[PDB]
DNA sequence: TGGGTGGTTCTGGGTCCATGGGCTG
DNA sequence: CAGCCCATGGACCCAGAACCACCCA
DNA sequence: GGTGGGTGGTTCTGGGTCCATGGGCTG
DNA sequence: CAGCCCATGGACCCAGAACCACCCACCC
DNA sequence: GGTGGGTGGTTCTGGGTCCATGGGCTG
DNA sequence: CAGCCCATGGACCCAGAACCACCCACCC
C-alpha cells in the first residue's frame, strides 16, 4: 500500500496490469498485481530461509520479470524494516526446517503456504482456482493405475519415451513430483527434460511447483537441473494448438512448444465450480468462448436436461482433455 | 500509571505471543495480570490471583483476579477471556454462574469492559493507550458507598472548622477571667520559653490548649484512640491546663454546643474501619486548622502534606541507594533514620508499610525517629505511625520516639524539657548514630510582607555555620541561603554522623539560583554522588517559562519550582545526576510517573559544573561573547580614570525600588498630595506613640511601614511633605505614572539620583534587563527615572552622570572612544545610539541568548557602525517621545449600552480592555476598549514587538486596565482610578504605540542575518 | 539482580497479608513476576501455562517455560503449596513426565533447580543472595544447541581447506570465460591505485574466493541475504563474480559445498544471540587465512583479539577520559577510530 | 426551547519587594 | 568606625469560563 | 489423601441449505 | 428478441462433547 | 569378574631458531 | 659512495604422556 506513493512502481504495476491483460486473463487488475506482488514477496522469503534455493528466483523467467516490480520499492530500509517485522512469524520454522534434510518431509510446508495463502488473502479467488491439495494416497494410484492401462491397451510404460505426461492444473505439482519418484533413474533425466510438461495459472502454485519438481528430481538424482517445462497460462485459453503466456518471452515459447508436442497422458485433479454461492459474490465464472462453444455443441446439445450445469470448470477441463488427445491416451482425473 | 503502565502492557502482551507462540488466555493473561498489580501497589491495593469466593447460586466462583485492600477486603474483581470467545456473550455467561458485579474488567486481548455497580460504565479498545488509563482509573478509584459518605463528611468538618473554633475561642476567653488558668498558662509560657520557641506568646499557649481538646475529642468522636491522650507524655501536660479551666459546666457547655459539629463525621467514621481511609481526615484537619487560625504561624511552619507518591517513591530510591553504595538495606539492623518534619507523619507511617512485618519489631521500638514542632501534628503524626503500626502487625504499642523539639535548635540545653520523657528522648536522639535523614523540609525565604511583620525565627549555631560555608563562597549580593529549608540542609550535613543519605524534597532553587552557587561549590565536597530529579513546576514565572514549568508535584497548592533530591555521602569527584521531568507538564502526570518509575531504571544525564559552579545552564564557550563590555562593576568602583576603563559606561544604577509602590505612585499627582498627607501625618502621629508599643511594633498597619521607615520613628525624629521632589517616572513599559521620589518615601534610590537628580536633570538612560532574567531579555531607552520593575531586574545605563556639585559629564567611558576610533576611523553622543541597535540586532539577542542572562551584555564591534548608529538614533528617539511620535490609523466605533438602563452604561463603562484573538489565539487587529469604545486598525506587526512576556501594546492596554489596590487602605479609604475618563487618552497612546511597534519592527527588520 | 530477588520477597508477603491465602495459585505470581522480569533482560520471556508433549505421550503443562525469539523452550518452573514436601511433589512431577533439563521446582520457602537431570543447587528463597545465584545460572545455561553449534564451528575448521578447493578450482573455470579476464583486468587496475600498487590477478582471484563464501555464510548461518545486495564494495565484486557464478555453474559449486556447510547451517538456525553466533566469523577469518594464503596472513595480521583484553581496554579509555579529558566515551564529540577492525 | 437564573466547580496564568552583605567612611 | 548601595528569587490564588441544574417562562 | 467441582485447553465427531443461471419457450 | 418459465445440484465448518490437566475445596 | 594389554582417540602440557635487513662506516 | 661491517629480537605448534573407552585374552 505504501509502493503506490511511489511514481516509479505505480509505472511499472500499469506496465505489468497491461501484459497480463493479454496473458492470463483479460480483467488482469491492481488487486491481482498487488496479490501477485505479495506472493512474490513472502515467497521469495521463504524459498532462501527455509528451502535454500534463493537462486530460484534469479534463474525464474516470470520470477525475473515480477521483480522488476518488486526493485522500484523493496530494497534497503524498506526491505530491512518489513523483514524485522515479519521475522516473528518465519523464526519458528526456519529453526526447525534446517535440522530436516529430506524434500518430501519439508513439502508439507509448500502445502500450507498454497491452501492458506489464498484463505486468508483472497477467499473469493481461492473458490475460482480452485486452490486445494490432492492427497498422496490418490496421486500415487492414479499414476500406478494410468501405467497399468498404459501396458494393456498401449503396450508402453509412463517411463518408455513417447510417453508425454501433461498436467494440465499443477497447483503443489503432487502429480510430476510423484511421477519422478516412480520412474527409474535411468530414464528420469530424459522424462523430466522433454516428456513432463505441466500448467499453472497463478503465481503462488506456479513458484511452489517449480521449486517442488526440481528438488525432487535433485534429491533423487543428486544434481539440480532447471525444469524448463512449466507454463504460467490458463489451459482452457492456450487452445492455439496467440499472446497466452506471454508474462515473459521464454513462457511464450514454452506455451508454444506444449501445444506442439504429441501427449499421450493428461493425468491431474481439475478444478471444479458449478456456480457462485450467493450473486452478492459477484464472482461468477470466467467466460471461455472457445471450450464454452465445443461443449454446447456436444455435451450440451446431445443432453435432454433443462437446467445445464455442464459449464462447471470440471467438465470444461474434461472437454479439453478429449480434443487434446489428439490420436490415443488416457486421460486420468480426480473429480466430482 | 496511565500511560507509561498502558505501554508496557501493549509491549508486553506483543512479545508474548511472539516469544511463546501461543494466543490463549492461560499464557497472554500475564500482561493485564501486570498492569494491574503494578497500578494497585502504588494506589496502596493488591491484586491477589485466583481467589475463590463462595456466591449466592451456592459456587466457589473463582474469577482471574481479585483486587483487595490491606484489610482483605474484595473491591474489585477482574476475568480475562480469550480474543477467540465473543466478550459480550462471554460475560453473559460468567455473571449467569454469579460472577460478581460491583466492580468487574472483563476484558479479551483486544477489548475491555467494566460492569460497576451491575451497569458498563464504560467499554474501551485496549490498543489506545489513552482509553485504557480512563478505563482503569475508575476501576481502581471505585469505593464502597460508606467510604462516598464518609468522604463527603471530611469535605463538611472543614466547612465547619472555622464555626466550632469559634466556639472553642469563646471558651478560651472565658478562661482569662479565671485566675487558676492563668495560673498554669503563666507557667506553661516560662517552661516553653526554654524549649520550644525563646519567643513564646500567651497567644501561643492559647493555640496549644484550643489544639489538645480539638484532638483529644477527635480521638474518641472520629478515631477510637482516646487513651492516646491519656498515655502521651506532651498531652498529659497540657490535659492539666485544660482541666483548671475546662472542666464541670465549662466542659458540659462546650460539648453540647459542638457536638454537632463532631456528629456527622462520628457517624460515618463508624462505618470506616480501615487506617488508612480514616488517616485522610487528620491531614484534612492538619492543614485547614491553622488555615482558620493562626494563618501567619501557619506560613512560619510550612503546614502542608506531602502527597503519599512523593514519599514512597524517596523510600523505594533510599532502599536501592542503601544497597548500592553502603550494601546495607533500610530494614537492616543500625540503619538507623530520623524524620527532620514529621507533620501528619507520613515519612514513617509508610516506612512503616515498607518494612517487613518480621524485622517491623525492632525498627518501631528503637530505630524509627521523628520530630515534630507544633502540637497537633504531634499528637495527628503519633496516632498515625501507632495505629499503622497496629494495623500492619496486629499488635498495638505506644511509639516512644516522637520528640517535640525544634529539630534546629536542638544541636547540652533544655531545648526539648517541655516534659520530662520529651527531653529524655531529645537527647536519646541526638545519642542514636542515625544513617538516613529523609523528609519534607519547611520553606521561607523573607517573609511575605513587612506589613504582616512575620520574620523568620533566627537560629543561632545554624546560621553560624552556614555563614561559615555556604553563604562564604556565595559571591552573590543578596545571599537567600538563609532559607528555612537551607538551614535543614545544613544542620543535616553535620547531622549525618559518618556515611549515609539526606533524601529531601526542596525548592529546585538549589539547582540553578545565583544565591546558591556557594551551597552548590561547598555540597560537593560534603558529599560524594548527588541525585537530583527537578519536578520543575515554579509559577512565580510568566510567558512561555509558566507552561514550560506546568503544574507542581504539591497537587498544585505551592508556586515554587520542586527537586526530589537524593544525597548520599560514601564510607574521586563528585558524581551530580540529574533528571528534569518533561516541559509542559501537568500534576496529574509527575504524580503518575513517581507513583510507578522505579529509580533504578531513570535516565541520569552527568553534569560537570562549570567554573561559576553553574550546574545547570552551562554556557557554550565556542561562541565569541568575549567582545568589548557595557558597564563592569571595575568600571563604575574606578580611581584610575582610564586605567581600569575596560567597559562602554562607567555607572551601573538600577531602577528605583519604592518598597510601596501603591503610596509613591499614581495616575495624577492630585491623588499622590493626599495620598503622601496620610502616610507621613501616621508617622509623624507614630513617632509620639510610647517607645515601648513603637518598638514592637504595637501599633496600626494603614501605612506600608517599611524596614528604613520603622527605624527612623524609632529615633522618634519627624518627616515634611515636599510636592518638588514629586516628578512623572516609568515604572512599566510604555506607562508614565507620577512618583513621590522622596528619600522618605523611596528606600532604596540606589544611584538613580546621579541620572536624574530629582528628575530636574535630563539624562538619557538605556534600560537593561539584570541577571538572572527568566522573562526574554528586553531593553529600551527613556528620559524619566525607571524603576526595577519596570525591565527584570532594570538596569539603567545613563548618557551623561550629574556629580555632586551638578556637573553632567557624559558616563561614557573614554576607553571606548579610544577602542573603537582604532577598530573604526566617532563621537560618544552616536555611540549610545549604536550600542542601543546592537542590543537591537536578533542574531546577537538569540545566539548569546545564553550569554545575556548570566552577565552583562558584552558589545560587538559592528563593522558599519555609521549604519548601527543611524539604526539606534531613530530607534531611540522613537522609544523616548512615544508619546508623542505618530496617530497610527485606529478605526474607533462605540457601541449602545442596549437596554438604556443606568446599571448597563455604567457596567459598559468598566475597564473591559480585552485584545480580540481569534481561532489558535491570533490577534484579529481589534481592541475592545471598554463595553461601549471598541478600538480596531491594528496591524500584527504592532503585537510582533514585545517588550517582555507582553507585547508594546499589552504592556500599555495592562497598566490601562482598572485594579484595586491590594492595600486596603488605598482600596477604600483612598482613590480608585475609573476608565471612562481615560478611554480618550488610551486611543491617542495606543495610535502611537502602535506606530512605534511598526517603525521598530522595521528597523530590527533590516539586520544581518549573522551576529559578531 | 539482588534487587529483583528483594521484590520478590516484597511481593510473597503482600500476597498472604492483603489476600490472606498461602494457595499456590495466589502465591506463584511473586515468582512468575521475579522470573518474567529477570528474563525480560536475559533476551528470554516467561510464557505461563504452556502446553508440551513428554516422552510417553502424556501432555504435561509446566507453570511456566522461558521462551527465546525463535519460540523454544530453554527452561521451566513448576511451583507447589508449601503445604507439602518438595522433593516428594518433585519425584511425583518427574514421573508424569516433566522436562529435567533445567527446572526451578519451586515451594514458597525453598527451591531446586534440576538441570542435564540431576540437581544443580537447592537454595533458600529467603536468601537475596542464594536466589541470586540459582536464578542466574537458570537463566545461563547452555541449550544442546549452544553445544552442537561449538562442535560445528570446531569441525568447519578443519574442513575449510577442502571446502576451498572446490572454490579454488571455480575460479580457475572462471579464467576461460573473456567477460571474466575482462572484469578482472578492470578491478585489478582499479585496486592497483586503491588498495596496493601491486595489485596482482592472485589477489583478485582471493578477494573473489572470499565474497563468495561469504556470500552464501551471509545468507544462510547469518540470514543477512540483503548485506551484500546493499553493500558499496560488494556490488564492486559482484559485477565480477556476476561473469560466471550464475545459473548451472553456481548449481554445481552449491551442490558440491553444501557437505561443508550443512552442519553449521543446522545449529545455527536454532541459535538466536548474536554474540554465540559470533564465534563463527571468529573462525571463518582466522581459518581463510590458514587454509588459502598462509603468508598474506602473516603481512596482514590475521589474530582476533580475545574479548576480555578489548572489554577491559574500553573500560579503561572511559575511566581515563573522565579523568584527564572530563568527558565519556558516550558524550558527544569523542571521535573514537580503530585503525585495523578486523 | 433557548433562556434566565444563580450559583458553582475547573483552570490557566502570573508581583512587587524583603532584607543580608559588602563597603566607603 | 555603621549608615548606605545592591541584589534576587519568592510552601497560591483567583478571575472567569463552562456548566449544571432548574424550573419555567 | 482421594474426590468432586472450577477452569481452561485440546481432540474428535456428527451432520447438513436455499438459490445461481442457461436453455427452452413465446408471443 | 427480449422477456418469461424451468430446472437441479452445489471444492466445508463448527457447536457440542467428551476428555484430560491442574488444582482448590471438601470430606475422610 | 576383574585385569592387563592391544588398539585407537582425546586432551593437556611443556618448551623453544637461525637469520632478516637498516644503518653506520669507510677508504 | 657503494660496498662493507654491525647488530638484535622475532602475531606458534607439535611431539611425549596421560588417560580413557572398549574389547580380547587371561587368570581367578
Ligand atoms: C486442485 S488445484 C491443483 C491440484 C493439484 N493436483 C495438487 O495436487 O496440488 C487446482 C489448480 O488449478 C490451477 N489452474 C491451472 N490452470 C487453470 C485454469 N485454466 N483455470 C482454473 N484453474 C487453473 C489453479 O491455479 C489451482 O491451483
Ligand atoms: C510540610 S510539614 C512536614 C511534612 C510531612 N512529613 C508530610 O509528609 O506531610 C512541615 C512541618 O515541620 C514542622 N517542623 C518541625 N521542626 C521544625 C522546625 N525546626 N522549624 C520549622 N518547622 C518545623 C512544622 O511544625 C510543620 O508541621
Ligand atoms: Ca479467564
Ligand atoms: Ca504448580
Amino acid at each position: 500500500d505504501a509502493a503506490e506513493q511511489k511514481a516509479d512502481y505505480r509505472g511499472e504495476r500499469d506496465h505489468f496490469v497491461e501484459i497480463a491483460k493479454e496473458a492470463i486473463n483479460p480483467d488482469f487488475s491492481p488487486r491481482d498485481a498487488r496479490e501477485m506482488l505479495i506472493q512474490h514477496i513472502l515467497t521469495g522469503d521463504l524459498f532462501t530461509s527455509v528451502f535454500d534455493n534463493a537462486q530460484y528466483h534469479e534463474d525464474n523467467n516470470i520470477a525475473q520479470q515480477l521483480q522488476q516490480l518488486a526493485a522500484t520499492f523493496y530494497k534497503g530500509p524498506v526491505k530491512r524494516d518489513i523483514a524485522e517485522r515479519t521475522k516473528r512469524y518465519y523464526g519458528a520454522i526456519q529453526a526447525a526446517a534446517a535440522q530436516i534434510a529430506d524434500h518430501h518431509e519439508k513439502q508439507r510446508f509448500l502445502k500450507a503456504l498454497y491452501e492458506n495463502f489464498y484463505r486468508a488473502y483472497n477467499p473469493a479467488g481461492a473458490e475460482r482456482l480452485g486452490i486445494f491439495y490432492t492427497p498422496g494416497e490418490i496421486v500415487r494410484f492414479m499414476i500406478e493405475a494410468t501405467d497399468t492401462l498404459l501396458e494393456k491397451h498401449f503396450q508402453k510404460e509412463l517411463a518408455d519415451k513417447g510417453v508425454e505426461i501433461l498436467d494440465p492444473a499443477t497447483g503443489t505439482g503432487t502429480f510430476i513430483t510423484e511421477l519422478i519418484d516412480f520412474l527409474p533413474k535411468a530414464k528420469l533425466e530424459q522424462k523430466y527434460r522433454e516428456e513432463l510438461h505441466c500448467n499453472e495459472l497463478a503465481l503462488l502454485p506456479y513458484y511452489i511447483a517449480n521449486l517442488n519438481i526440481e528438488a525432487t528430481y535433485a534429491q533423487k538424482m543428486g544434481r539440480y537441473e532447471e525444469f524448463r517445462n512449466i507454463v504460467l497460462v490458463d489451459t482452457l485459453d492456450n487452445t492455439g494448438f496467440g499472446l497466452f503466456g506471454s508474462v515473459t518471452a521464454e513462457n511464450l515459447e514454452r506455451a508454444k512448444r506444449q501445444n506442439a508436442r504429441p501427449v499421450r497422458v493428461i493425468i491431474g485433479n481439475p478444478p471444479y465450480r458449478a456456480n457462485q454461492a450467493n450473486e452478492n459474490d459477484n464472482n461468477k465464472n470466467r467466460e471461455y468462448k472457445e471450450i464454452d462453444r465445443r461443449i454446447k455443441a456436444t455435451y450440451v446439445a446431445a443432453s435432454t436436461a433443462q437446467k445445464t450445469k455442464l459449464y462447471d470448470m470440471y467438465s470444461r477441463f474434461l472437454r479439453w482433455a478429449t480434443d487434446r488427445l489428439k490420436e490415443d491416451g488416457i486421460v486420468a482425473f480426480v473429480s466430482n | 500509571m496511565s500511560l507509561q503502565l498502558v505501554k508496557k502492557f501493549q509491549k508486553r502482551l506483543e512479545d508474548i505471543v511472539a516469544y511463546g507462540g501461543t494466543r490463549n488466555e492461560s499464557s497472554v493473561r500475564a500482561a493485564f495480570q501486570q498492569l494491574l498489580s503494578d497500578w494497585a501497589e502504588g494506589s496502596g491495593l493488591r491484586l491477589i490471583t485466583e481467589v475463590t469466593q463462595k456466591a449466592v447460586a451456592g459456587n466457589n466462583v473463582r474469577p482471574d483476579g481479585t483486587l483487595k485492600d490491606s484489610l482483605q477486603q474484595s473491591r474489585g474483581y477482574w476475568e480475562s477471556k480469550d480474543e477467540a470467545d465473543t466478550l459480550d456473550d462471554e460475560i453473559q455467561k460468567k455473571l449467569a454462574k454469579g460472577y460478581p458485579r460491583d466492580n468487574i474488567i472483563f476484558e479479551d486481548s483486544r477489548l475491555a469492559v467494566l460492569m460497576q455497580n451491575g451497569e458498563e460504565v464504560q467499554r474501551v479498545d485496549m490498543g489506545d493507550a489513552g482509553a485504557l488509563a480512563g478505563l482503569l482509573k475508575l476501576f481502581f478509584e471505585f469505593e464502597p458507598p460508606q467510604v462516598l459518605e464518609f468522604r463527603k463528611a471530611v469535605d463538611h468538618f472543614k466547612d465547619e472548622m472555622p464555626h466550632l473554633l469559634k466556639i472553642l475561642r469563646e471558651a478560651a476567653d472565658a478562661a482569662e477571667q479565671k485566675a487558676d488558668y492563668r495560673g498554669e498558662r503563666d507557667h506553661f509560657v516560662e517552661i516553653a520559653k526554654e524549649a520550644i520557641n525563646p519567643d513564646f506568646s500567651p497567644r501561643d499557649a492559647r493555640e496549644m490548649l484550643i489544639q489538645h481538646i480539638l484532638t483529644g475529642d477527635l480521638f474518641t468522636s472520629v478515631f477510637d484512640n482516646a487513651q492516646y491522650h491519656e498515655d502521651n507524655n506532651i498531652a498529659q501536660q497540657l490535659q492539666q491546663l485544660a482541666a483548671t479551666f475546662y472542666k464541670g459546666p465549662v466542659k458540659r457547655d462546650i460539648a453540647e454546643r459542638t457536638k454537632r459539629y463532631y456528629g456527622a463525621i462520628q457517624a460515618a467514621a463508624a462505618q470506616i474501619a480501615d487506617h488508612h481511609e480514616k488517616q485522610r481526615f487528620l491531614k484534612a484537619l492538619y492543614e485547614n486548622f491553622y488555615r482558620a487560625y493562626n494563618p501567619a504561624g501557619a506560613e512560619r511552619l510550612g503546614i502542608f502534606y506531602t502527597p503519599g507518591e512523593i514519599v514512597r517513591f524517596m523510600i523505594e530510591a533510599t532502599d536501592t541507594l542503601l544497597e548500592k553504595h553502603f550494601q546495607k538495606e533500610l530494614a537492616d539492623k543500625g540503619v538507623e533514620i530520623l524524620d527532620p518534619a514529621t507533620g501528619t507523619g507520613t515519612f514513617i507511617t509508610e516506612l512503616i508499610d515498607f518494612l517487613p512485618k518480621a524485622k517491623l519489631e525492632q525498627k518501631y521500638r528503637e530505630e524509627l525517629h521523628c520530630n515534630e514542632l507544633a502540637l497537633l501534628p504531634y499528637y495527628i503524626a503519633n496516632l498515625n505511625i501507632e495505629a499503622t503500626y497496629a494495623q500492619k502487625m496486629g499488635r498495638y504499642e505506644e511509639f516512644r520516639n516522637i520528640v517535640l523539639v525544634d529539630t534546629l535548635d536542638n544541636t547540652s540545653g533544655l531545648f526539648g524539657s517541655v516534659t520530662a520523657e520529651n527531653l529524655e528522648r531529645a537527647k536519646r536522639q541526638n545519642a542514636r548514630p542515625v544513617r538516613v535523614i529523609i523528609g519534607n523540609p519547611p520553606y521561607r525565604a523573607n517573609q511575605a510582607n513587612e506589613n504582616d511583620n512575620n520574620k523568620n525565627r533566627e537560629y543561632k549555631e545554624i546560621d553560624r555555620r552556614i555563614k561559615a560555608t555556604y553563604v562564604a563562597a556565595s559571591t552573590a549580593q543578596k545571599t537567600k541561603l538563609y532559607d528555612m529549608y537551607s538551614r535543614f540542609l545544613r544542620w543535616a550535613t553535620d547531622r549525618l554522623k559518618e556515611d549515609g543519605i539526606v533524601a529531601f524534597v526542596s525548592n529546585s532553587s538549589f539547582i540553578d539560583s545565583r544565591t546558591f552557587d556557594g551551597f552548590r561549590k561547598e555540597v560537593v565536597k560534603d558529599f560524594d554522588h548527588i541525585y537530583i530529579l527537578d519536578m520543575k513546576g515554579n509559577a512565580n514565572t510568566s510567558g512561555e517559562r509558566r507552561k514550560r514549568e506546568g503544574g507542581n508535584v504539591f497537587n498544585d497548592q505551592i508556586k515554587v519550582g520542586v527537586a526530589v533530591y537524593f544525597l548520599v555521602r560514601s564510607a574521586k569527584d563528585t558524581k551530580i545526576w540529574y533528571h528534569a521531568v518533561p516541559d509542559f507538564w501537568r500534576a496529574r502526570e509527575k504524580l503518575e510517573w513517581l507513583k510507578t518509575t522505579k529509580f533504578e531504571d531513570i535516565e541520569f544525564d552527568h553534569i560537570r559544573p562549570d567554573a561559576k559552579h553553574n550546574w545547570l545552564g552551562q554556557v557554550d564557550e565556542e561562541n565569541d561573547w568575549n567582545e568589548f563590555l557595557p558597564v563592569a562593576d571595575k568600571d563604575t568602583k574606578q580611581a584610575k580614570g582610564l586605567g581600569q576603563e575596560r567597559a562602554i559606561f562607567k555607572l551601573y544604577s538600577l531602577g528605583v525600588v519604592t518598597n510601596r509602590d501603591e503610596w509613591v505612585y499614581s495616575r495624577a499627582e492630585d491623588e499622590l498630595a493626599d495620598k503622601v498627607r496620610y502616610f507621613i501625618g501616621r508617622y509623624n502621629e507614630i513617632i509620639k506613640l510610647p517607645l515601648g508599643d513603637l518598638m514592637s511594633r504595637n501599633w496600626e498597619g494603614d501605612i506600608k511601614m517599611t524596614r528604613a521607615t520603622i527605624a527612623d520613628a524609632q529615633s522618634r525624629k519627624s518627616y515634611s511633605l515636599e510636592k518638588n521632589s514629586i516628578v512623572p517616572s516609568l515604572y512599566r513599559p510604555f506607562d508614565v505614572l507620577k512618583m513621590y521620589f522622596s528619600k522618605n518615601l523611596n528606600e532604596m534610590q540606589y544611584q538613580m539620583p546621579s541620572i536624574f537628580p530629582k528628575g530636574v536633570g535630563e539624562n538619557v538612560v538605556i534600560a537593561l534587563s539584570g541577571s538572572p532574567a527568566a522573562k526574554p531579555f528586553q531593553v529600551l531607552a527613556t528620559d524619566i527615572l525607571p524603576s526595577l520593575d519596570l525591565l527584570e531586574k532594570t538596569q539603567c545605563l545613563p548618557f551623561y552622570r550629574y556629580t555632586m556639585n551638578g556637573e553632567r559629564l557624559n558616563n561614557i567611558t573614554d576607553y571606548a572612544l579610544k577602542a573603537f576610533q582604532t577598530h573604526y576611523a566617532i563621537s560618544r553622543e552616536d555611540i549610545f545610539h549604536y550600542v542601543y541597535a546592537v542590543l537591537h540586532h536578533p542574531a546577537y539577542r538569540e545566539k548569546y541568548a545564553l550569554n545575556l542572562r548570566q552577565e552583562f551584555p558584552r558589545i560587538p564591534f559592528y563593522p558599519e557602525f555609521g549604519r548601527w548608529a543611524a539604526w539606534g538614533r531613530e530607534l531611540m528617539a522613537l522609544h523616548i517621545g512615544f508619546e508623542s511620535v505618530a496617530p497610527y490609523p485606529l478605526k474607533r466605533t462605540d457601541e449602545p449600552p442596549k437596554n438604556d438602563t443606568p446599571e448597563a452604561l455604567a457596567l459598559a463603562k468598566k475597564a473591559r480592555l480585552k485584545v480580540q484573538r481569534d481561532a489558535a489565539k491570533q490577534p484579529t487587529g481589534a481592541v475592545e476598549l471598554d463595553g461601549l469604545t471598541t478600538l480596531a486598525g491594528i496591524p500584527a506587526a504592532a503585537w510582533a514587538y514585545k517588550l517582555g512576556n507582553r507585547s508594546a501594546l499589552e504592556w500599555v492596554l495592562e497598566r490601562h486596565k482598572e485594579t484595586t489596590p491590594k492595600d486596603a487602605t488605598i482600596r477604600e479609604k483612598f482613590n480608585t482610578y475609573r476608565f471612562a475618563d481615560h478611554k480618550e487618552r488610551v486611543i491617542d497612546l495606543l495610535a502611537r504605540v502602535t506606530t512605534v511597534s511598526v517603525e521598530t519592527v522595521r528597523i530590527v527588520g533590516e539586520m544581518p542575518a549573522e551576529t559578531m
